């Protein structure tokens, strides 16, 4: 999404990850973990990445 | 209700054109706003998206153990979810409880 | 002294007497002769239905046409000019091909780099290298904590044949018989005694 | 009471496992991972292989887990230090670590080797457009030379075509133009033919000297577009059921293709799939887990390779039953191991250092060979065809003259 003067070559060196964090010991931990896992299973996270 | 904390300016959360015309969370939408709409329908809550004020992700300052920005807004109980790209790190993990990655 | 490489001495590698014709296989060099006889007879046939294109004269023209030289005579009828044109195209392709492949031979042979250091031998995998069975050189590699040294040890630990040699006399023999396949790793002073 | 699995790169039995078997004997990536977790979390674990030999799955009527889920939900074992594709139904029954390794559905194709050189290969050093332009330039120069010599010398059309063809093939010209305008054409065509022949020879030398091999297929989108190469999965599994429950544009095509195609692209086992990819030269592409692909391409005979990115991302965890006091003692250990650069060091060593072949050595592997008759025979065919045609037109002219 920028004028193609640059490009990405080669696989990434290390690994990381993003998570919809919740405060320690809260009641929205398990349902949010389930929501993220179920979203990723159905590709609603791959349909969104391919969009933006 | 619950209060969400999103960082800005990225590919993730952006401010819409005619942001002043719109109001509430609808004034700014993006990838991680579309995501934080789907998680609602699986955890069944109505929120109001609230951008972090400081504009930093978070780290305990060396002098004072004060967590800044988006993780700080969680630790101190100011707001609940963190629907934004928080890298899963050990130091953040020992304080805050994450989810499984939604992107690698 | 130190741990030093040991490889088979590269021979002079004298070129063959008739090495100028390597860039084309033997089958090509003989089908050229056979196609030349065929063309020289067909050109005679076509010219002679009922001038200067007898059989000897036709063999001379076709020889000249192959060697890019060309003669004083030239076919002057449609069905001799077809043979001339096709033999011309064939010889153009063959001569261009010979020169191109000869250049490929010379260029590739020029960029040859022998295994000169330990790093080069570590990266390259075509040559197997083996220390003595039990000694300070093998224990060095086992206790070695250098990535390049560990890379060799990881290789030397497992191999389809036993890269290790039981005796240093055996180790010298294995390199000589392997013709560059075996690269012993012995102490510098013994290496300089053996090569001398 | 940690479990494990029999997968070769992850938990393997040493040589002569009968002589030495047990905790101090077993080898594998998961084994060393467990050891490092112990170094970070000292505990009394005895390594026990999974009884069933497979990973969890609940039968619909039976409603029981088995393998690494059955051994953990039913308190039969402590944890499971092994590759679990962390997922919804397994997370609803176990407590999963943060993924200690991420992966995807890679694409596996046979390593491209040089093909048998087909006939009509002698005209490779120049593009097709250049050959067509050469033909029509020759036919344009000859007709212009004819017109010029017949404004103001024989140089009829039949003789001008012979002169131009003679000048192109470097063979000496029979006659030469005498006028000025007839000489400009000759000079220009001489220059043109000199440049073209030099270009052909030079580019052919480049072709023979250094060779470049290109993968026929790059990514899965182009693999769907091509459809000339047949690509198959394993019969039944995550890597198979994914394509059925997929709604992305490309993936639905890649499924509805293999859904209805003959013969059976779907392979009974991964060993048979890799054997089929190795057998068929280029017609088969295999879609497996990224890790298994990366491991396979390192083993002998190193005849395969992995092309393209990962199609959909999954993770391997370290399972732990819900009520365990060890449940939170593994998240932090995994995150610290990941951050220290130790897990990557482990995977690097056990996958590349234990590598049957290395890319950094012999990559050029420069070797030149005498040009066989196969490369050239495309011109021997043309030669004999031209001779046959010449005899044919000779008899046609003879029979025409006789009457
Ligand atoms: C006796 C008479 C001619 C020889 C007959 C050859 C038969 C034996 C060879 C069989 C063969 O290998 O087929 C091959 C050649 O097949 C051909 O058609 C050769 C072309 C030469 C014919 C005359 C050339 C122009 C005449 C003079 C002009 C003045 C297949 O060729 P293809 O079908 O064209 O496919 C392309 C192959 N490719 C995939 C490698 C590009
Ligand atoms: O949790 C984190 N989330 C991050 C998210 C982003 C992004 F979303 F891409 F903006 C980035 N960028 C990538 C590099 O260019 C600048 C922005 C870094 C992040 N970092 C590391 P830091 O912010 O550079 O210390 C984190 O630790
Ligand atoms: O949790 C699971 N983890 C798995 C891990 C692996 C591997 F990592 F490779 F060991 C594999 N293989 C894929 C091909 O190579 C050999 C076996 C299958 C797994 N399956 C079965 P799936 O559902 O068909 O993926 C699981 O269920
Ligand atoms: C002197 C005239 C020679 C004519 C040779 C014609 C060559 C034809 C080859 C066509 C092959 C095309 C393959 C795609």
């Amino acid at each position: 999404r920028k004028p193609c003067d640059t490009m990405k070559v080669g696989g990434n060196l290390d690994s990381k990850g993003y998570g919809a964090a919740t405060p320690k010991g809260s009641a929205l931990r398990a349902p949010v973990n389930l929501a993220v896992l179920k979203l990723a299973e159905q590709g609603a996270l791959d349909k969104l990445k391919a969009k933006w | 209700t619950a209060v969400v904390t999103t960082i800005l300016e990225d590919p993730y959360v952006m401010a819409k054109k005619n942001a002043a015309a719109a109001e509430g969370n609808a004034a700014y939408e993006g990838y991680c706003v579309a995501l934080a709409a789907e998680i609602a329908k699986h955890a069944a809550y109505a929120y109001a998206a609230a951008i972090v004020a400081d504009g930093k992700y978070g780290a305990r300052d060396a002098a004072t153990k004060a967590w800044n920005g988006m993780v700080g807004e969680l630790v101190y109980g100011a707001a609940d979810a963190a629907a934004a790209p928080l890298t899963i790190t050990l130091v953040r993990e020992e304080v805050i409880d994450f989810s499984k990655p939604f992107m690698s | 002294l130190g741990i030093s490489i040991m490889i088979k001495k590269p021979q002079k590698s004298k070129p063959g007497v008739f090495s100028f014709l390597d860039p084309l296989a033997y089958e090509i060099w003989m089908c050229i002769v056979f196609a030349y006889i065929g063309v020289s007879v067909v050109l005679f046939l076509v010219s002679r239905f009922s001038n200067e294109f007898g059989i000897f004269n036709s063999l001379w023209f076709s020889l000249g046409a192959f060697m890019q030289q060309g003669c004083d005579i030239s076919p002057r009828s449609l069905s001799g000019r077809i043979v001339g044109g096709v033999w011309w195209f064939f010889t153009l392709i063959i001569i261009s091909s010979y020169t191109a492949n000869l250049a490929a031979f010379l260029t590739v042979e020029r960029m040859v780099s022998p295994i000169e250091s330990a790093e080069d031998l570590a990266k390259q995998t075509e040559i197997a290298y083996g220390t003595l069975a039990a000694g300070s050189t093998k224990e060095f590699f086992r206790r070695s904590k250098i990535a390049v040294a560990a890379k060799m040890w990881a290789y030397m630990a497992s191999a389809e044949p036993s890269v290790f040699a039981a005796t240093t006399a055996a180790g010298a023999a294995r390199v000589r018989k392997a013709k560059g396949k075996a690269a012993a790793l012995l102490e510098s002073t013994m290496n300089e005694y053996i090569e001398q | 009471v940690v479990t494990t699995i029999l997968e070769s790169p992850y938990v393997m039995m040493k040589k002569n496992h009968e002589m030495l078997e047990g905790n101090e004997r077993y080898e594998g990536y998961c084994v060393d991972l467990a050891a490092e977790i112990a170094k970070h979390c000292g505990f009394k674990y005895k390594l026990t292989i999974v009884g069933d030999g497979k990973y969890g799955a609940r039968d619909a009527d039976t409603k029981i887990w088995n393998g690494m889920v059955g051994e953990l939900v039913y308190g039969k074992a402590d944890i499971a230090i092994a590759p679990l594709t962390i997922t919804l139904v397994r997370e609803e029954v176990i407590d999963f670590s943060k993924p200690f390794m991420s992966l995807g559905i890679s694409i596996m194709i046979k390593k491209p080797q040089k093909s048998k050189p087909g006939v009509f290969s002698f005209l490779d050093p120049l593009a097709y457009e250049i050959w067509m332009c050469i033909v029509f330039a020759y036919i344009g120069v000859s007709v212009v030379l004819f017109l010029v010599s017949r404004f103001s010398n024989e140089f009829g059309i039949f003789n001008s075509l012979w002169f131009s063809l003679g000048a192109f093939m470097r063979q000496g010209c029979d006659i030469s133009p005498r006028s000025l305008s007839g000489r400009i054409v000759g000079g220009v065509w001489w220059f043109f033919t000199l440049i073209i022949i030099s270009s052909y020879t030079a580019n052919l030398a480049a072709f023979l000297t250094v060779e470049r091999m290109v993968s026929p297929i790059e990514s899965a989108e182009d693999l769907s577009k091509q459809t000339e190469i047949a690509y198959g999965t394993l019969d039944s599994g995550s890597t198979k059921e994914f394509f059925r429950r997929s709604k992305i544009a490309v993936f639905d095509k890649m499924w509805t293709y293999m859904r209805s195609a003959e013969p059976s692209v779907f392979v009974r086992t991964t060993a048979e799939g890799v054997a089929r990819v190795r057998k068929s030269k280029g017609k088969y592409a295999y879609l497996l887990e990224s890790t298994m692909n990366e491991y396979i391409e390192q083993r002998k005979p190193c005849d395969t390779m992995k092309v393209g990115g990962n199609l959909d991302s999954k993770g391997y965890g370290i399972a732990t039953p819900k009520g365990s006091s060890l449940g939170n003692a593994v998240n932090l250990a995994v995150l610290k191991l990941n951050e220290e650069g130790l897990l990557d060091k482990l995977k690097n060593k056990w996958w590349y250092d234990k590598g049957e072949c290395g890319s950094g050595g012999g990559d050029s592997k420069e070797k030149t060979s005498a040009l066989s008759l196969s490369n050239v025979a495309g011109v021997f065919y043309i030669l004999v065809g031209g001779l046959g045609l010449a005899m044919l037109v000779a008899l046609i002219e003879f029979c025409y003259k006789s009457r």
